[PDB]
């Protein structure tokens, strides 16, 4: 045997892009099940023994395990797009797939692809330009608005009959995660509102608490369990006596010596206990262990203590009392101590123990309790709120609007197919080919509809060739046309405009590969 | 398909078939359980253990089946289970129910969110009528004691199941306050594998698992004190790492008999303490310790008449302290003598290897303990469950201000509002409501198939019997007449129903949306 | 990627020499022969 | 982890080893992928700028055609999709002989144009029924483009000028010699008042030198030898004998019985006398040349070898026939002498040879005759298959043409009008048939497109060119071909005409394959055996 | 490099194109196809009956009077416009990769990094050392919104969440220690024999730690990198003090911050004498210092400071 390279296969032409574009399609036409409030839902079997019931774009597509290369790259994008503006992940896949399935067309006719990606470009500009044209802004201040826009946005997923409540607890979080430091940075992360899954109950006792929910218990039944206005105050370092890393011995040779250092490591936490209650706490929560002195000693001092917690669960109660994570006790000072606090009741929900810190002066961080049957629909909920919250950040962020549904994409297909009769040569054709390709999502909005479209299509077609004719839409629920100004359904601009993005650098990404090389392993 | 070759997905017809099929056997499989007149099953394990149980939890949990909706049905129940109480089986049954008179509509030819409504708005009225109809009360000891047997009549017989409502109604009584909810965690279930089960008695107090250590001790102590702690009285090393240097064998004596004076100090105190509390041959005390003890201090306190007991729960802590009235000191600080209990009678029982240690005669406790006897492991196992399904049922209907009727006239009720309010809806819901009345009508269906009798003619009469009317006429399981189930003593819950009713309307919700079942993962058969 | 393309049947077990190696074999072959029929 | 059960009810009872395909997109979408993927392979060779393809079938064989009969016929292909076209092209070539590659592209060009539309909402009903109205409407103005007939079928100068078309798709360069000797054939063999055989034409592959060796025999050739001594014969007087030149016996078992010593010394005797005398008499009749169909014998031989009998020995159960028909005689199951009208008349029979081959030349002097024989020369197999099946395609062609003369503008011209015809037709046509009308149209735009990607220029500016001729007013405008510049070029005064009856069956049997493929819903398929 | 051949003309060609690549890094298939056509040639010359030595003379002669020739078509880039030639050649450059079509932007880009990062010798000829931007790579938005940041970027997050992310005209201290507790050597014991010194041997541990922290904020810093680990002593300090930390830093970021902003790695506090102290004079002053968050992650840019840029 005398070869050049070993287990290698190498293929050139045009059956990469054909497979590459067949293998588009296909995840195009299994992911646009999923699309429209008309739509169902599907479940998917995880390796680890789960069951995964749920209808986002990103969760389905992140639970299927494939080979071809096309969509391994169309899941890094779904979930880049998912991870940037956190909605819309199937209208991305589903107008790539289209985008990808008619530029086989011009393939097939001697046409080199720099053309292609030249007008896929030109494209894009002007759908940008456009988009930023017909930007309609909005007030932030008006309640009203926002509650209309989250319940719109949200009226897709199964809290369509719930969602008079979960527009509120999204609007409440919002505000509540808003927070300003120092300088003019006005940042809105999302490590704050933690989301707590508990099974039972009904889904109408779901509120918003002041403050936050630790699954712990006191160490000892004397404490209190119900205090007015306590001082919680924070700690980090342990509540016992350690060894040391700097290797020491102690040598002995009398007989009291042992009596003496176990009187002195007992006179050592209690000046440490000394030390803790110095300016009368009420409260202590620490991240490590207490020994039983310091139980006895703040039990006779009449203090609550708390072990074993995390490190974002110690970074929640701080920003929701006011106060800061002290680690020696000698530090303690006077502002560390937290008084942001008004109601510490530990009741149990199901034979389980859990601490609430509710009704705070001005709390910057909440936690949404859930209530619902098994844990697939909590996990639903948590999702559907998660997406809310970050809808509505998007909207915070950039306050601006513009029409839903299918007006906005006729809009666009309407300025670009008057624009295309000004260009010549053979960046034309892609143009107007691309032009109407946005069509793709009212048309399977339709289907999943009524599933009427030789219809609709021409219908809506024909209507947004008049001037003042930009703003209507197709009704999911019904299936005829509507303006978009009395139904109330808006949609984020900077969503959209991601996702057009996304899916021209996905077509641009895709219609430059010839060429599939395996079999080196690597290294 | 094209991109997974080992990848088994279903189409919509199919996985709907398939769940179908799924409900249906899960229905008919648990369907003898419901009613005091049900059979038992045996359940055994691969080790060879025999279970003997009634529970619908249980029997789904140990069933042997893998399916992804019979373990969807499966974590429902045992929400269900650890959220409310009782309320597993029926809860399977109408979900079952539910989703054949789905499919019997569906298969015709219809759209699943017509019937998605239809079901909520059922619900919705269903919910209305249960808050219209129910009556308010005072929850008085007969009220409780009805409640208890009507939810133990269903698991042993009448003599045991008798004896478990008044041990758990005495229980319930004696741990009862005057405010703030009831708290669990108090009462501690033991079980002894001696004599019979209807030697099921209530002791105020507390049974420990274990007794004294030391064969020179007192066995039966007429009025000793009750001393709770958790302090180390063993030989406890420094931190740090130290060692001891001597010269001569006297050194090494001296250094040996001075490295024990750590627990002769605590023991001195005790000690002291006991002759400033008793001090004549006149009473006990009794030392309750968390951690062990070590055998010289055991001899010290056996020496002077003291009965101490090492290696506890962390539970007891505050059983002793709620039953007796002591301080759970960690220090010998301010040894006081206020820090105490009072005890009435501490003697102890041999069963062959194991020992036990009582505590009865109490002032005023607040913690008692159930003791439980029975010849086998599976009775004892099924005795346990009844007195914790009994003890949830008393404690859901002391937390809610009113009392629904067993039997099975309230969903008779409810299927006949639904009957009348049906052509008040609009659009195509009225199959729906149909569908969702026809189905909460299958509890007299299982009730009076399981006692012998008919179940059309028993529902038409029954029928005919409330619609001439305006009581509830439940179900009878002796003679199959119609007869009044507000008056006998048949009652159940609010709460529960609810709840019930909720998590059956969430899973057909759930099961009507979902029609694809695709599985696209790894094999994991490298190597 | 010069793939190898089959040309004579059973390439894989075939042997092919040049000229003279072989010629320098016979020639050692002959002389091996001459000197056994020499006795 | 969690495994799925079948569904309890047709999936469970469908049993291990067979399929099926019940939704439109494992069906309908999978056969039109299979019939583009089919269609994408012979599209390169279409036009006379194709190139060929070398074909090899698991009897370790070389077939380097060009045609696509033999390369759907040399492919084996496991899919109903694609054989429904293969039978399609077996059914036209059988039928016409001239069309098998148009009808691929047709079907596939429909089926790529439907696809679409069955995409974006078009039923299978309505779009049969837009294909079949634009079939009947490009059959009824199809007869409406002719203007172009052949006058006499007997000359000479004529019909070479026909079929050259034909040949020159199939043997691009050596043409004219090929047209000038199939157009010699056709008139040594015409007979009269029409009824033109297709047997009639006999091909023989001799290895010899290049293709301008080759020539045309006006008689019939044999691989065979002369068993006796007679060679050169100038007045043959043929007399073919069915029965076997040996002496005949009984059929049924039955033997000699032989008692005095007379019968014994006298059998012999009287055997050899007989077959003398049955010998002197077949040649008193005036035969020269004895030509048998079975097992001779060596006295039967050594007695026709010493009256100068030359004996020709051939058994194919059809060169026999075809010879009594050639030279206008019958055959004899007995060994009789014939009368004078059964005798077959010849001019020159002598055994010679070409190419280190020995053959028997039958030719005639006459100018009319039967029958004749075309002789190729070549030095590879592959090459005089292919001149052979380019002689055969001609002689289908002239068989068309004699049976229908009417003639259409060849190239790309005929197309475009056609499509262009039904798109101005269906404009004034209202309902949802107009798209089916239009994507029915766009077909016909596909035969141009694959002329000029065969060619090596751009088909749009081809496409645009064409379209702007033919709205100007000019019809008989096609593609030229010897130019590097795409241009156009008039069809009627170069000579590019085809027949117009076989294009016609085409386009019939092109949509009933389309028709049968769409009306196909699902697949019920089994386990191969 | 990643095709693995085992052939040893493939070997002499992927090192060959891998040593031109780290020489200059640009034509790197165009000298293979050139050497594959030169043994092509050279083979037809070599099957002709004639000796490689005189192919291989003519071949170097040839090579030496195109070299030659190369010097008389020269074009003086003083001569023309200088901005524009750089622009041309950087979308010429740029031409054969993915943003060839958006090269108006890019090029103007990489013109100004390259005018922003000149360091110059020794008074001579002007330098422009390369591999010293930080080129971060982040899923978000289009290619053309990637502006360029006037400053440096670092891959890294804050250290606890309770200190400031915006601190204007802050001082940034490189440091090259790890900011941990005191430890002892391993020739170092510590031998207990006294009970009344264990309690102050572990209170020293701590208050040492203390000091040489307070010594180094004494001077009024704001910005404190460390490459090594910090405590959470160190970390509370630094918040209640008012100033960020960053820690896990690498080796050449810390370099080329202490390079832009002028500071000096100090890796131990020791001057010349027996006193561990802290000057302000070493201090690089910044100005506007704001973590920002780049598609679920944050990271720490600097921007301009007032010694280099
Ligand atoms: N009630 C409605 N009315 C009009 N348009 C809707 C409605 N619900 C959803 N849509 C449209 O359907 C599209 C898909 O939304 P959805 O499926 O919720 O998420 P994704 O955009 O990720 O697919 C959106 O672009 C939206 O404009
Ligand atoms: N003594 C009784 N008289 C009338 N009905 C009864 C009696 N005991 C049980 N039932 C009925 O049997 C049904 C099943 O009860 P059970 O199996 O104990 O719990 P679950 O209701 O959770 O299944 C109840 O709905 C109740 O109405
Ligand atoms: N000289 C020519 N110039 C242009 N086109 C030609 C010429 N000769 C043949 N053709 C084209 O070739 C096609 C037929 O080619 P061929 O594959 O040999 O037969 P078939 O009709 O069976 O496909 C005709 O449609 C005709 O347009
Ligand atoms: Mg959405
Ligand atoms: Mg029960
Ligand atoms: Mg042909
Ligand atoms: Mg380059």
């Amino acid at each position: 045997v005398l070869v050049l390279s070993q287990n290698t296969k190498r293929e050139s032409g045009r059956k990469v892009q054909s497979g590459n574009i067949n293998a588009a399609k296909t995840i195009a036409d299994i992911i646009r099940t999923c699309l429209g409030p008309k739509s169902m839902m599907k479940m998917l079997l995880d390796p680890m023994g789960g069951i995964v019931m749920t209808n986002d774009g990103n969760a389905i597509l992140r639970e299927i395990q494939v080979q071809h290369p096309a969509a391994k790259s169309m899941i890094e994008i779904s979930r880049t797009q998912d991870e940037e503006v956190g909605d819309g992940t199937t209208s991305v896949i589903i107008l790539a797939g289209e985008m990808l399935s008619v530029a086989e067309h011009f393939l097939e006719q001697q046409m080199h692809p720099t053309v292609v990606i030249s007008a896929y470009r030109k494209a894009l500009d002007d759908m940008i330009s456009t988009l930023k044209k017909i930007s309609i802004p909005v007030d932030i201040s008006d309640s009203d608005m926002m509650l209309n826009i989250i319940n719109s946005s949200i009226t897709t997923k199964a809290i369509s009959r719930w969602s008079s409540l979960a527009c509120n607890i999204a609007l409440d979080a919002v505000k509540m995660v808003q927070f300003e430091e120092n300088g003019r940075k006005e940042i809105d992360i999302k490590k704050y509102a933690r989301v707590e899954k508990i099974p039972g109950g009904i889904i109408e006792d779901s509120c918003v608490l002041r403050g936050v929910m630790i699954n712990k218990d006191v160490t000892h039944p004397r404490m209190r369990r119900y205090i007015k206005n306590p001082r919680i105050v924070l700690l980090d370092s342990s509540l016992e006596y350690k060894k040391g890393e700097s290797q020491t011995d102690i040598e002995i040779t009398r007989e009291e010596d042992f009596t003496r250092i176990l009187q002195m490591e007992e006179e050592y936490i209690q000046q440490l206990c000394e030390d803790i209650i110095q300016l009368k706490p009420d409260v202590v929560i620490t991240e490590k262990g207490i020994s039983d002195l310091a139980q006895h000693y703040l039990m006779r001092a009449n203090i609550t203590a708390i072990r074993r917690v995390r490190k974002t669960d110690n970074n929640r109660i701080a920003r929701a009392c006011g106060a800061r994570i002290v680690s020696r006790p000698e530090e303690l000072r006077e502002d560390d101590v937290g008084t942001g606090a008004g109601l510490l009741e530990i009741k149990k929900i199901g034979d389980e123990y859990f601490t609430f810190i509710t009704d705070c002066k001005d709390p910057k961080a909440c936690t949404i309790l859930l209530r619902g049957a098994s844990k697939e629909i909590l996990s639903e909920v948590e999702r559907n709120l998660q997406d809310a919250m970050q809808v509505c950040r998007n909207v915070l962020l950039d306050p601006q609007l513009v029409p839903g549904g299918g007006a906005s994409e006729m809009a666009v297909a309407h300025a670009l197919t008057e624009k295309s009769k000004a260009m010549t040569g053979v960046e034309q054709w892609p143009y107007r080919a691309v032009a109407q390709a946005l069509e793709v999502i009212p048309r399977t909005l339709i289907q999943n509809c009524g599933a009427s479209t030789i219809r609709l299509l021409t219908s809506l077609r024909a209507k947004h060739t008049q001037e003042n004719c930009e703003t209507w839409g197709v009704n999911g629920e019904t299936g005829t046309l509507v303006d978009m100004k009395e139904l109330g359904i808006w949609e984020p601009l900077a969503v959209k405009l991601q996702t057009y993005k996304t899916a021209v650098e996905t077509a641009v990404l895709l219609l430059r590969i010839d060429d599939i090389v395996s079999g080196h392993k690597k290294k | 398909k094209t991109l997974n070759p080992k990848a088994e997905v279903a189409r919509a017809q199919a996985a709907l078939a398939v769940n179908i099929s799924a409900a249906r056997g899960l229905q008919d499989v648990l369907r003898t359980n419901l009613g005091p007149k049900g059979t038992m099953k045996m359940l055994v394990s691969g080790a060879g253990d025999i279970k003997l149980t009634k529970d619908g939890n249980v029997l789904l949990h140990e069933m042997q089946i893998q399916h992804p909706t019979a373990s969807l049905i499966a974590k429902v129940a045992t929400a269900q289970d650890d959220i409310t109480g009782d309320g597993t089986t029926s809860n399977v049954l109408i979900i079952g129910e539910l989703l054949k008179q789905a499919d019997l509509y569906i298969s015709e030819g219809l759209h699943p969110r017509i019937i998605t409504e239809g079901f909520e708005a059922a619900k919705e009225k269903a919910l209305q009528f249960l808050e219209e109809v129910k009556v308010s009360r005072e929850m008085d000891r007969e009220t409780l004691i009805d409640v208890a047997r009507t939810s133990l009549r269903t698991k042993v017989h009448a003599e045991l199941a008798d004896v478990l409502t008044e041990a758990v109604v005495d229980s319930i009584l004696a741990i009862k306050k005057q405010d703030e909810p009831i708290d669990l965690f108090m009462i501690e279930i033991m079980e002894m594998k001696h004599k019979s089960e209807t030697d099921t008695s209530l002791i105020r107090g507390l049974v420990l698992d274990h007794g004294a250590r030391h064969p020179d001790m007192k066995k039966r102590v007429e009025d000793a004190y009750i001393l709770t702690c958790n302090v180390s009285l063993e030989y406890e090393k420094t931190e740090v790492n130290s060692g001891f240097f001597y010269k001569s064998a006297e050194e090494r004596e001296k250094l040996v008999k001075a490295e024990r004076k750590f627990i002769e100090d605590r023991v001195k105190k005790i000690i002291e303490l006991k002759r400033k509390v008793c001090g004549d041959s006149d009473k006990g005390f009794v030392v309750i310790n968390q951690k062990g003890i070590d055998p010289f201090s055991l001899d010290a306190l056996s020496k002077e008449g003291i009965v101490a007991l090492r290696r506890a729960k962390r539970r007891n802590m505050e059983r002793l302290t709620l039953a007796c009235g002591g301080v759970a000191l960690n220090s010998f600080d301010d040894l006081s003598p206020d820090c105490l209990g009072h005890a009435g009678l501490v003697y102890e029982y041999t069963l062959g290897e194991e020992k036990f240690t009582f505590i009865e005669k109490c002032n005023n406790p607040r913690s008692v303990t159930l003791l439980i006897k029975g010849p086998n492991k599976h009775t004892l196992t099924q005795i346990k469950d009844a007195v914790r399904d009994g003890l949830r049922a008393v404690k859901n209907a002391i937390d809610d201000g009113c009392v629904v009727p067993g039997a099975g006239a309230v969903e008779v009720a409810m299927a006949e509002a639904l009957i009348k309010h049906k052509p008040s809806v609009k659009g195509r819901a009225q199959l729906g409501v149909q569908a969702f009345a026809d189905a909460l009508l299958i509890i007299p269906k299982v009730l009076a198939q399981n006692s012998g009798f008919d179940l059309q003619e028993t529902l038409v009469k029954i029928q005919a019997e409330h619609s001439e009317s305006g009581q509830l006429v439940g179900v009878d399981l002796n003679t199959g007449e119609p007869m009044v189930a507000a008056e006998v003593g048949v009652w159940d819950n609010y709460c529960v129903k609810k709840q019930l009713l909720h998590s059956c309307t969430v899973i057909a919700t759930n099961i009507l949306l979902v029609d694809e079942i695709m599985r696209a993962g790894m094999s994991s058969l490298k190597g | 990627y010069g793939r190898p393309f089959l040309i004579i049947k059973d390439q894989d077990r075939k042997s092919r020499l040049m000229g003279l190696e072989a010629l320098k074999s016979h020639i050692m072959a002959a002389k091996a022969v001459a000197n056994t029929m020499r006795t | 982890a969690l495994h799925v059960p079948k569904a309890p009810g047709f999936a469970q009872m469908l049993k291990e080893g067979a399929k099926h395909f019940s939704g439109l997109e494992e069906a309908v979408y999978r056969n039109i992928q299979a019939c583009k993927e089919l269609a994408q392979t012979t599209r390169t060779a279409y036009g006379p700028n194709g190139m060929n393809k070398m074909v090899i079938n698991h009897l370790e064989k070389l077939f380097v055609t060009n045609d696509a009969a033999t390369i759907l016929r040399e492919l084996e292909v496991q899919h109903p999709a694609a054989k429904m076209i293969v039978m399609a092209s077996h059914m036209q070539e059988q039928e016409v002989g001239d069309g098998t590659n148009f009808v691929l592209v047709f079907a596939g060009a429909l089926l790529e144009l439907a696809e679409e539309l069955l995409r974006i909402g078009l039923s299978v009903s309505e779009v049969i029924e837009g294909y079949e109205i634009a079939c009947r409407k490009a059959h009824e103005i199809l007869p409406n483009l002719v203007c172009c007939s052949a006058k006499n079928l007997r000359d000479i100068d004529e019909v070479s000028s026909l079929l050259r078309t034909s040949i020159m798709s199939k043997q691009y360069g050596n043409e004219v010699f090929l047209a000038k000797l199939i157009a010699q054939a056709c008139v040594s063999i015409f007979p009269d008042s029409g009824h033109f055989n297709v047997d009639n034409i006999r091909v023989c592959k001799i290895l010899g030198s290049g293709i301008s060796s080759s020539s045309v025999l006006h008689g019939m050739v044999f691989k065979k030898e002369t068993e006796g001594d007679v060679t050169s014969v100038k007045d043959a007087k043929i007399a073919v004998y069915s029965c076997p030149f040996d002496g005949m016996i009984t059929e049924t078992k039955g033997t000699v019985l032989i008692k005095t010593a007379e019968e014994l010394m006298n059998f012999s005797k009287g055997e050899e006398n007989l077959m003398d005398a049955q010998v002197k008499a077949i040649a008193d009749t005036g035969a020269n040349v004895v030509v048998t169909g079975g097992k001779v014998a060596d006295m039967a031989l050594h007695y026709a070898n010493k009256y100068n009998i030359m004996l020709v020995r051939l058994n194919s159960k059809w060169d026999l026939r075809r010879l009594c028909k050639t030279v206008g005689a019958t055959a004899l199951p007995r060994l009789t002498p014939p009368v004078l009208e059964e005798m077959g008349h010849c001019d020159s029979v002598y055994l010679s040879e070409v190419g280190d081959t020995q053959v028997v030349v039958f030719k005639h002097e006459k100018e009319d005759g039967a029958i004749s024989t075309i002789v190729l020369r070549g030095s590879t197999d592959n090459l005089m298959d292919d001149i052979e099946r380019a002689v055969d395609d001609g002689v289908n062609t002239f068989k068309v043409l004699t049976r229908d003369k009417r003639l259409v503008p060849g190239g790309g011209a005929t197309e475009i009008e056609l499509a262009k015809q039904i798109t101005s037709y269906g404009e004034t046509c209202p309902g949802l048939e107009q798209y089916a009308i239009k994507k029915f149209a766009e077909a016909f735009e596909a035969i141009p497109r694959a002329l000029a990607e065969n060619s090596g220029v751009k088909a749009n500016e081809v496409i645009s060119k064409l379209y702007a001729v033919h709205q100007e007013g000019n019809k008989n405008v096609g593609l030229d071909i010897e130019a590097e510049v795409p241009a156009v070029k008039d069809m009627l005064e170069a000579g590019i005409l085809d027949t117009y009856l076989g294009k016609y069956w085409a386009i019939k049997l092109a949509t009933n394959a389309a028709v049968t493929v769409l009306r196909v819903d699902q697949i019920i398929m089994a386990k191969p055996a | 490099k990643l095709l693995e051949v085992e052939h040893p003309a493939a070997k002499v060609l992927c090192e060959l194109a891998d040593l031109q690549d780290k020489e200059v890094g640009d034509g790197t298939t165009s000298v293979v196809i050139i050497a594959a056509e030169l043994l092509k040639n050279a083979d037809e010359l070599v099957k002709q009956k004639i000796h490689p030595t005189s192919v291989i003379s003519g071949y170097r002669l040839a090579c030496k009077e195109a070299v030659r020739y190369i010097n008389e078509n020269l074009i003086v880039n003083t001569d023309e416009l200088g901005r524009d030639c750089l622009i041309n050649a950087a979308k010429t450059s740029m031409s054969s990769k993915i943003i060839g079509i958006n090269g108006d932007f890019f090029a103007n880009m990489v013109v100004d990094a390259v005018l922003a990062i000149k360091y110059t010798d020794i008074r001579g000829q002007p330098r422009y050392p390369v591999n010293s931007v930080n080129i971060l790579k982040a899923h978000g938005r289009s290619q053309m919104e990637s502006m360029l940041i006037s400053g440096y970027a670092l891959n890294c997050v804050v250290g606890s969440q309770g200190m400031p992310k915006r601190i204007v005209n802050a001082k940034i201290a490189c440091l090259d220690f790890s900011l941990q507790k005191t430890k002892m050597k391993l020739g170092v014991q510590v031998v207990i024999t006294d009970p009344e010194k264990l309690d102050q041997i572990r209170q020293r541990e701590s208050d040492i730690t203390k000091e040489r922290i307070q010594k180094i904020l004494a001077t009024g810093a704001n910005v404190i990198l460390t490459t090594g680990g910090i405590d959470d002593m160190c970390l509370k300090y630094f918040v209640e003090a008012g100033a960020m930390a960053v820690r896990r830093v690498l080796k050449r970021d810390l370099k080329r911050i202490a390079k832009a902003s002028g500071a000096t790695i100090l890796s131990t506090l020791a001057n010349l004498e027996g006193e561990e102290t802290f000057e302000a004079a070493m201090l690089g002053q910044a100005e506007e210092v704001v973590q920002e968050r780049i598609c679920d992650d944050e990271l720490i840019l600097i921007k301009n400071t007032k010694a280099r840029t």
